[PDB]
């Protein structure tokens, strides 16, 4: 009741995002989907005077026989005025990425008790297209706080902490960290204590009035990565020196110190790629020097909650993916790579798309927001399949790589 | 009186900032302006429009268009300028269904709903802005000042309002009648099933008794129109459908004009016709677009505009959809970067054809080429039948499994089996991820003067072979390239290329077999030929061996 004044920011009109292609099965789930969700006052049927659009969609989660609609509110996000209403902001707690296990809650079935503000209703409107176009696409708008829409938690807040209140002061070393329509709950204890103490949260929100039984389990504090490492060999190649002196030219940009001219001279005349070179001294010496140099971290390495962060994600083969997060070129904030399998043996870009739900994730964990990715895919390719893996309850921002990177050789 | 329910009418805004239309009426001759007095006057008398008071600042242009032939007048209101100030709406009649994901019906019959076409009330704040002025005759009076009470031909927002209104007033019928179809297009309705035709015929007189629930009369005598119908390019019969006729003209020269219907025509007949080749006669209309200039034919542009009329000599149809049924789609190279397609349920009877030509860029494959075919049937097949079909595909299992695991990219196709039906799509080369023992390593280097654009390249091996070119007209980027020809060129079956040069790198990694570059070409000649290529990269000028000693006999 009292619904908070939102608005768009200054010279933006709505959102106009054209409905993509759905199959019937999607279509099917959320024609039944939306009917309850009309019944129960969540939503209501709009006429032509709106021209708003925002793409909609449908999921099924790990373990799940039913649908979960997922609105893809990107653009209305984007033009959405920024929330210091009540609160100055969130300073992100930097001990959740520090706990043994952190369960992932779908709270967004809360935001359904608050009323939307009137007037900016209109911008929530949402498309439910028909095969081959035969009848009318369903036309609705929200009346309510829609999942997935950046506001919802915003305005969400002040219930969500007087909803645990009693759980936080019973268990002051709990971390919870909430991000759109999801609860991050840390903890140190055992994992069936863990549990314990999950359900314990749920029954809160439950008797407040109540996909909630649910819960995604994480150790973040098991989170490794991936510095720069060189081979240790007992018999060099010409190729293993020049591949040598290739990741090292390459790491140079990184650090400082490191030196190849040593190395480069083994390479002395015109020499076949198999020979093996023994190691001078001084091409010893220098490696070592380098390998000492790549066990410090990077220089000037710095995170700016100002800026993006990007996400690089490269395909190793054999179901393995490299990645690194960063906002300067050089400056890696997090690398990390996926032996990862869930499927997907046969299918490259479902592995790609669980890669980016496990980055995001990371990337909501450590610094509270979501990556711009660069995927090593082509558009059209990525575009037709991405929504049949999606898992995830937000989603991300990406752009497309036409061009092979070179440096996928060095985080192999 | 039989009450009926109103019509509920869609709020309605100019744009933000924005006052409504005002705009001088034209002078009129007599005889025009006692003709819309006339229509004005009986219009008033059915409700569609109302005089108003001098109050009304608002103005839209009125005209009295002669019908052809005819002693009568008709009136029109240029609503141009309302139009530019009127909020955008929501238009459902873009995605038009395709034919091909219609189901057959043994029975359409077709209802005039005109009355209601001009009868939806406009709502009432709006109306104001519908303002028009009946000149005066001889200027000696006031003008007839009048606004529209309905949706006004001509008006922004009346199409998606009426379609709308229509819509719900339909919705209940629709849903309490699941055996029929019922579909709107402009002042019609068309109800199909499959019901006996009693019962059909029971149905439609229901239909008529629930739209007179709103007073929307659908006439006695009913309609003339009956299948086949033309619709939007189309011919729908009850059983089938194909395009309206293609007739591809005769003519000893063409333009760029003709050329440009030629293709239209063709693209329009690709959904249909199996085979449909446009890349030949697209290619006449690169840059130029001075629209009457006349363009020789290639003796390229003559074989396919004859293999088109072949394909276009009798009339072919598509058959509809059947739910309980797979897809399948079919896939053939053409060549020139051209893709066809059918697709079907059962053999021989396709629901639909269609053609795919490849991007422009500077190099590309024959696998990339069907990946992208096969997204966009895919995309195309969701948005008519709500799923992918299965494919089958012109490329072994192996080859596409060799593929796709070695590609930098991520990539996949969804279900399909091979087909054995020529040309197939294969790997034409594939490098080494080890160097070859026993074979020769050839190190390779260009450069070039930027200003004269001279250069050399080169390479020298561990067997002491060398060699250095001198060139002209040539940037280091070429030369790069134009190196490692050389070291293809005069190697054996097998060999080892090392190169500093990310940008052939980059390329070749790309893995293409066609190339806009002649230099690209020549050396993808080169790789098939070979039994074994090993490409190596190493930075420049970091002091390594062989690399040092060609990169300086290049650099003059
Ligand atoms: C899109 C559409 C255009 C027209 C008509 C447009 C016009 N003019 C008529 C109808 C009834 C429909 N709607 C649907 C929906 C599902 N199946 C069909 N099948 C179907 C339609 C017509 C014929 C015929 N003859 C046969 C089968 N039509
Ligand atoms: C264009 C698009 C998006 C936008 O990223 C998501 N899914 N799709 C899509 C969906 C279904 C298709 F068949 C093809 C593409
Ligand atoms: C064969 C070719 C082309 C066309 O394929 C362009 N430059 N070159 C070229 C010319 C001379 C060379 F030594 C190496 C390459
Ligand atoms: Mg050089």
């Amino acid at each position: 009741i009292e619904t908070v004044p939102v608005k768009l920011k200054p010279g933006m009109d709505g959102p106009k995002v054209k409905q993509w292609p759905l199959t019937e099965e999607k279509i099917k789930a959320l024609v039944e989907i939306c009917t309850e969700m009309e019944k129960e006052g969540k939503i209501s049927k709009i006429g032509p005077e709106n021209p708003y659009n925002t793409p909609v969609f449908a999921i099924k989660k790990k373990d799940s026989t039913k649908w979960r609609k997922l609105v893809d509110f990107r653009e209305l996000n984007k033009r959405t005025q920024d929330f210091w209403e009540v609160q100055l902001g969130i300073p992100h707690p930097a001990g959740l990425k520090k706990k043994k296990s952190v369960t992932v809650l779908d709270v967004g079935d809360a935001y359904f008790s608050v009323p939307l503000d009137e007037d900016f209703r209109k911008y929530t409107a949402f498309t439910i297209p028909s095969i081959n176009n035969e009848t009318p696409g369903i036309r609705y708008q929200y009346n309510v706080l829609p999942q997935g829409w950046k506001g919802s938690p915003a305005i969400f807040q002040s219930s969500m902490t007087k909803i645990l209140e009693p759980f936080k002061k019973q268990n002051p070393d709990i971390v919870i960290y909430q991000y759109m329509d999801d609860l991050y709950v840390g903890s140190d204890l055992e994992i069936g204590q863990h549990r314990t103490k999950i359900e314990e949260l749920r029954q809160h929100l439950l008797r407040w009035g109540l996909f909630l039984w649910m819960g995604y389990e994480l150790h973040p504090d098991k989170w490794t990565v991936q510095p720069i490492v060189l081979p240790e060999k007992d018999s060099w190649t010409v190729n293993d020196i020049q591949k040598l002196v290739g990741k090292l030219n390459w790491a140079s940009q990184i650090y400082p110190g490191i030196k190849v001219r040593q190395l480069s001279k083994l390479l002395r005349g015109t020499k076949a790629l198999t020979e093996v070179i023994p190691l001078t001294e001084e091409a010893e010496l220098e490696l070592a020097e380098n390998r000492e140099i790549l066990k410090e971290p990077v220089h000037g390495v710095y995170y700016d909650p100002s800026k993006d962060l990007i996400a690089e994600i490269q395909k190793q083969g054999q179901g393995q993916w490299t990645y690194q997060i960063y906002q300067e070129p050089f400056k890696n904030l997090k690398t990390g790579k996926y032996a990862r399998m869930r499927g997907a043996h046969t299918n490259d870009v479902k592995q790609l798309t669980e890669a980016v739900q496990k980055i995001t994730t990371e990337s909501i964990v450590i610094w509270g927001k979501t990556p711009k990715f660069k995927l090593p895919i082509q558009k059209e390719t990525w575009e037709t399949w991405w929504t049949e893996y999606w898992q995830a309850t937000w989603i991300p921002e990406w752009e497309f790589v036409n061009t092979p990177p070179l440096v996928k050789l060095w985080y192999q | 009186m039989v009450p009926i329910s109103p019509i509920e009418t869609v709020p309605v805004k100019l744009k933000p900032g924005m006052d409504g239309p005002k705009v001088k009426q034209w002078p009129l001759t007599e005889e025009k302006i006692k003709a819309l007095v006339e229509i004005c006057t009986e219009m008033e008398k059915e409700g569609k429009i109302s005089k108003i008071g001098p109050e009304n600042p608002y103005n839209t242009p009125v005209f009295a268009i002669k019908k052809k032939d005819s002693t009568k007048w008709r009136k029109l209101v240029d609503f141009r300028e309302l139009n530019k100030r009127t909020q955008d709406f929501w238009e459902v009649q873009l995605g038009i269904p395709h034919p091909a994901g219609l189901k057959k019906k043994k029975s359409v019959t077709v209802l005039d709903v005109g009355d209601a076409y001009f009868s939806v009330p406009l709502d009432e704040d709006f109306r104001k802005y519908t303002a028009f002025t009946i000149p005066s005759i001889n200027n000696e009076t006031p003008g007839i000042r009048y606004q529209y009470n309905v949706l006004p031909q001509g008006w922004k927002g009346s199409p998606a309002i009426f379609q709308s209104s229509m819509t719900k007033i339909l919705e209940p019928f629709a849903a309490q009648n699941p055996d029929i179809v019922i579909y709107q297009y402009m002042d019609d309705l068309y109800v199909g099933s499959d019901l006996e035709i009693g019962q059909h015929r029971t149905k439609i007189e229901e239909l008529r008794q629930h739209l007179l629930r709103w007073g929307l009369t659908t006439p006695d005598k009913k309609h003339q129109k009956e299948p086949p119908f033309l619709w939007m390019g189309y011919e729908l019969h009850p059983d089938k459908w194909t395009v309206q006729p293609i007739v591809l003209p005769e003519k000893d020269s063409w333009t760029v004009n003709d050329i440009q219907k030629l293709v239209g025509k063709l693209n329009w007949a690709s959904q249909i016709y199996p085979g449909i080749k446009v890349r030949q006669l697209s290619k006449l209309l690169r840059g130029t677009k001075a629209l009457t200039e006349v363009i020789p034919l290639t003796e390229e542009a003559e074989l396919e505009l004859a293999e088109n009329r072949e394909i276009l000599k009798e009339p072919v149809h598509g058959v509809y959809y059947d739910p309980s049924k797979d897809l399948i789609a079919e896939i053939q190279k053409q060549g020139q970067g051209q893709w066809t397609y059918q697709i079907y349920q059962e053999p021989f009877k396709n629901l639909k054809t269609g053609k795919y030509a490849r991007m422009r860029g500077a190099h590309t494959n024959d696998v990339k080429q069907l990946t992208e075919a096969v997204q966009k049937i895919t995309t195309e097949s969701i948005v008519i039948w709500g799923k992918t079909p299965k494919f089958k595909l012109p490329i072994q299992k192996e080859t596409w499994e060799t593929w796709w695991t070695e590609y930098w990219q991520a990539t996949w196709i969804p279900e399909w089996e091979f087909v054995n039906t020529p040309p197939l799509v294969k790997l034409w080369y594939q490098l080494e991820k080890e160097p070859i023992v026993g074979a020769e390593t050839f190190y390779v280097d260009g450069a070039a003067n930027r200003e004269t654009k001279l250069g050399k390249a080169g390479y020298v091996t561990n067997k002491g072979r060398q060699k250095v070119v001198p060139l002209t007209n040539t940037t280091n980027q070429k030369t790069e390239l134009q190196a490692i020809y050389l070291a293809l060129q005069d190697s054996g079956l097998e060999v080892n290329i090392v190169t500093d040069s990310q940008y052939a790198l980059g390329i070749i990694q790309a893995q293409p077999d066609k190339s806009e570059s002649e230099l690209v070409n020549q050396i993808i000649e080169q790789l098939i030929k070979k039994e074994k290529v090993y490409l190596a990269w190493v930075p420049a000028h970091k002091g390594i061996g062989g690399n040092e000693q060609v990169d300086k006999l290049v650099s003059a």
